RNA sequence: AGGUAAAUAAUCUAAAGGGAAACAGCCCAGAUUAAGAUAUAAAGUUCCUAAUAAAUAAUAAGUGAAAUAAAUAUUAAAAU
RNA sequence: UAAUAUUUAAAAUCAAAUAUAUAUAUAUUUGUUAAUAGAUAAUAUACGGAUCUUAAUAAUAAGAAUUAUUUA
RNA sequence: AGAGUAGAUAUUGUAAGCUAUGUUUGCCACCUUCGACUCAACAUUUCCUCUUGGUUGUAAAAGCUAAGAAGGGUU
RNA sequence: AAGCUAAGUUGAUAAUAAAUAAAUAUUGAAUACAUAUUAAAUAUGAAGUUGUUUUAAUAAGAUAAUUAAUCUGAUAAUUUU
């Protein structure tokens, strides 16, 4: 994960999902883009 | 033959209900605790000597442990107390020592005026004895691993060097009147007080003591005694406690 | 969308309604279970409880329909997949597939109990839950066959969670998962 | 530093205080205009009670009288905005706004027509 | 002149029973008016110094009412004098420990005056989780309620 | 900057009372002495704690409930 | 009516109200987003505290104690 | 912006932006001791140990970076 | 010699279990896809939590005794565990 209080998805293959009262953002391809909010 | 009783409409059409369970009920606690199956005894420690393992031709330190008159006299139950324990007398005392009522209680349970009496706690009804049985050293087989109970030997008040072996301060460099003294008791205004449990002089010793998975080196019927693995808490002619252990088993 | 979608029901499968009897509650606005909605067919028979609001309707073919809350709504589309899912099962049965792609990585029953080898120093696995059905043609192949598709899932994720599969690509791969792309050495 | 504890809104009573203040200021204008009138009419050549009837009642010369009487320059409680009601323009604040009780005397204080885009 | 005559009745202990099942005010709200029954600000005859309240019996105090998240989220603390021996417990964990009823308790016990007298007036509260209890005799009832 | 220097007004200084949890300087109000029926100020009205009932919306975070923490990000809602 | 790219406005525009000749015109007045994260240190949780967000089946009965606009 | 055999966002991140802390150097003037020894208590912005996500820069082993975690320990 | 002591001896570093954090999942709509749920259901998951274990305090309950030629205690004497 990427830990950052910006989350954006990068590429079409992103999905944003909301967890746990946060925001996530997972990538099915690019493992790099995997992202969380707060 | 009817007596003059009201009732309130509200506690009359109220539902039945069961309470749910409670962590700190004593049933739900029995439940939690780690507890050994079978009873234990009382002994009086007697004192120390070595044992030799005739194999390996190597000394143990072993305490003696005196099984004089060992008798379960009633036990506990879930039901009425809420646990499931035995009491266990030990040796026998002159009637001049014992209260009227407890002579009472040793004639309800037929036994002799004791010396000692303990309970030992256990894991189901499984494990109580039958009332008025004796035990010997028998009940431990040599090998096997036991937790003891007794009573340390009293210190009296104790510095903080022999409490909690703390340092002291330098011998000669300066250092003048205070040499075994504990050193600075807290902090400042921003806790302004003594922190409870600060580590001070006081007594030390004459407490309870429970001592872990201990050998039994030997068990001779014949002379009253079992041998332990090591040293047991207490003087000599302390009562002593010993269970079957719960961590090797 | 999709729990307006009817549902066949083939002669063989019946989808009874019932109530509940201790119907639950669950608050935060709220959601109450009373009813029952229990599908029956050659190969087995489960119950789904489920709210309410929500009403089967009987054609000669079922229908379902819910009294227009956003909450409803969610659960209407849910709950006529659920069914659709039972009626799957309850006729051609549920399967689902292992792959083990690792040397010497290895899957055996010992009766109902499932052991997975891979690669660890301890042999570890789980047991079937009551409706599944294991089966290993080959060492390398485990199929899991039972009639709710969500369990057997669940089971074979379990499974695979022991040895995900790895980028460069040995390990346990469920169904038609080719997730695995070789990096390159 | 020393803890001065207003917040920065105010409660709904406090709001309604405020509501009630100003309608009695709009009423102790109407007041005086509805005097001059009737001053003016007894000066013409009326009876109170006819004074009080007349249709054609006299508006008041007198310069003050006659601004606070515009609702342009001094709004009436009705017309009043909730924005102006519970809020001032502080030109140092952020957002341009502080809410009235924070004003030194407001209780007293008359300010109604805070800038016309702030 | 009002004042004179037997007054032994008024300040008469009446034991009060509630029915948490059967009722539907959320923890608080009953907790509060549990609570002016235990003063005796109920009673026209209440005077500050004078604890003259009630008893109240509370049982199924298991179906009491919480509302949002509280159940799990509402944290009851305990410290005793030492520092780092905070205890911090949420709702349902006492729940588990001791029962609904200390829930209540405490509510009953924060809404109180601060006081000598607090300790009796809480202590006057007697709750139950479930139904049974050993007061259901001592209720106040009627003999024209007696139709059921 | 609870800094510093002046300007305007108030209060404090020399001002008790009610409110602001506690409070020199804030908000109301100036105690000759009582009495306690009626108006009330500022503030409040589930309990602690004197006193409350409504209407329409919004919020599900305990956000918030007398001391508002920013850029920005996400999600929704309206308008074009 | 779906998707589409901005904006978060009563200035303009529309609606409503008041004042002037008056079924119209003139002038003035008022009416246009919400959550979550971002959010954090040292004796102890810290709206002053309790605590507050409601629900059929049933209560001579609870339904915010928050925010915004109001009434008695 | 730019490095990073390619490619801003593995890892790096100029100058400028928005904040938090009151651990530094200051400013204000309400108010008039550094170390060593002893004993430590508390915090977490975690050095180690436990769980985990990312790592053309995760083959493994060592690492790097991030999330949870203050139980034990930290010459 | 006793006793006291460590540089000596012996033992423990408390399981099993329950719910979880970050994280990892199944099915699955709202939103024809996707989505581990800031939806209904169903799971894994930490030296942390709860608990256990240990000591001290407290004393619910239990056994017995009841105005006493030797009832239960204290004062007193000889003492040390
Ligand atoms: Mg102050
Ligand atoms: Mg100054
Ligand atoms: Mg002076
Ligand atoms: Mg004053
Ligand atoms: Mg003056
Ligand atoms: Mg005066
Ligand atoms: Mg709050
Ligand atoms: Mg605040
Ligand atoms: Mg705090
Ligand atoms: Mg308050
Ligand atoms: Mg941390
Ligand atoms: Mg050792």
């Amino acid at each position: 994960f990427k830990v950052r209080t910006s989350v954006k998805k990068f590429c079409s293959d992103c999905y944003l999902v909301r967890r746990k009262g946060r925001v996530y953002i997972y990538c099915k391809s690019n493992k790099k883009h995997k992202q969380r909010q707060g | 033959s009817t007596r003059p009783f009201l009732v309130a409409p509200s506690i009359a059409n109220s539902i039945t209900t069961e309470a749910p369970a409670i962590n700190h009920s004593p049933e739900l606690a029995n439940a939690r605790k780690w507890l050994p199956k079978r009873c234990g005894l009382i002994t009086r420690k007697k004192g120390m000597m070595p044992y030799f393992d005739k194999s390996t031709g190597e000394r143990s330190a072993a305490t003696i442990l005196e099984v004089n008159n060992v008798e379960v006299i009633m036990h506990r139950t879930s039901e009425v107390n809420g646990y499931f324990a035995c009491q266990v007398g030990y040796g026998s005392r002159h009637l001049s020592k014992v209260s009227r009522q407890m002579l009472g209680h040793f004639a309800s349970k037929v036994v002799n005026p004791k010396e000692h009496v303990a309970e030992f706690r256990v894991k189901d009804e499984k494990g109580l004895i039958p009332p008025g049985t004796l035990l010997k050293p028998s009940f431990f087989k040599e090998g096997q691993y036991v937790d003891v109970r007794s009573v340390s030997k009293g210190k009296g008040f104790t510095g903080v060097m022999k409490r909690y072996g703390f340092k002291g301060l330098r011998a000669s460099h300066g250092t003048s009147i205070m040499h075994r003294h504990g050193g600075s008791y807290g902090q400042n205004q921003d806790p302004g007080r003594v922190l409870p449990g600060r580590k001070m002089p006081g007594h030390m010793g004459n407490e309870h003591v429970t001592i872990q998975n201990v050998k039994v080196l030997k068990v001779d019927d014949e002379n009253n005694v079992i041998w332990v693995k090591g040293s047991v808490a207490g003087p000599k002619n302390s009562f002593v406690k010993i269970q079957d252990a719960i961590k090797k088993t | 969308q999709v729990g307006s979608l009817p549902l066949y029901i083939s002669p063989e499968v019946q989808v009874s309604i019932n109530a509940l009897s201790m119907p639950r509650i669950i608050r935060k606005t709220s959601m109450n279970i009373s009813q029952n909605i229990t599908v029956k067919g050659p190969k087995g028979e489960l119950s789904v409880e489920v709210p309410d609001f929500l009403h089967l309707d009987k054609d000669e073919k079922i229908n379902v329909t819910v009294q227009e809350d956003k909450h409803q709504r969610s659960m209407w589309g849910t709950v006529r997949s659920l069914i659709n899912n039972h009626i799957i099962g309850v006729t051609e049965g549920h399967l689902a597939v292992l792959r083990f792609v690792g040397t010497g990585y290895r899957a055996q029953l010992e009766g109902k109990f499932v052991n997975v080898k891979v690669g660890a120093s301890i042999k570890q696995g789980l047991d079937v839950p009551e409706g599944i059905v294991v089966k290993t043609p080959a060492p390398t192949s485990l199929i899991i066959e039972g009639c709710n598709k969500q369990q057997v899932l669940l089971f074979a994720a379990k499974l695979r969670k022991f040895h995900p599969p790895e980028p460069y690509g040995k390990g346990i791969y469920v169904n038609d998962e080719t997730i695995k792309l070789k990096d390159k050495k | 530093g020393l803890l001065w504890k207003i917040p920065w809104r105010m409660s709904t009573h406090q709001k309604t205080r405020q509501r009630e203040r100003l309608r009695n200021v709009d009423q102790v204008i109407k007041q005086l205009t509805l005097g001059l009138h009737v001053q003016r009419c007894q000066d013409k050549g009326l009876t109170y009670q006819e004074a009080m009837e007349s249709k054609k009642k006299y508006k008041p010369r007198s310069k003050s009288l006659r601004l606070l009487n515009k609702p342009s320059v001094f709004p009436k409680e009705n017309q009043m905005s909730s924005k102006d009601k519970y809020w001032t323009f502080d030109k140092k604040a952020v957002g341009y706004r502080k809410g009235i009780h924070k004003v030194p005397k407001w209780t007293k204080i008359s300010i109604r027509k805070a800038p016309k885009f702030f | 002149s009002q004042k004179i005559g037997h007054s032994g009745l008024a300040f008469a202990r009446l034991w009060h029973h509630v029915d948490v099942a059967r009722d539907k005010r959320t923890l608080g709200r009953l907790a509060s008016a549990i609570a002016i029954t235990l003063i005796g600000r109920h009673k026209p005859v209440y005077h500050p110094s004078q604890d003259c309240g009630d008893y109240v019996v509370v049982t199924n105090c298991q179906k009491i009412r919480v509302t949002g998240k509280k159940f799990e989220q509402k944290t009851y603390w305990s410290h005793s004098g030492r520092p780092g021996q905070l205890k911090l417990q949420t709702m349902n964990k006492v729940v588990a420990d001791k029962g609904f009823g200390e829930i209540l308790k405490k509510a009953v016990s924060g809404m109180l005056p601060k006081n000598k007298l607090r300790k009796q007036r809480l202590d006057r509260l007697k709750v139950f989780d479930g139904s049974e209890n050993p007061y259901k005799q001592n209720i106040t009832a009627f003999a024209h309620e007696q139709s059921s």
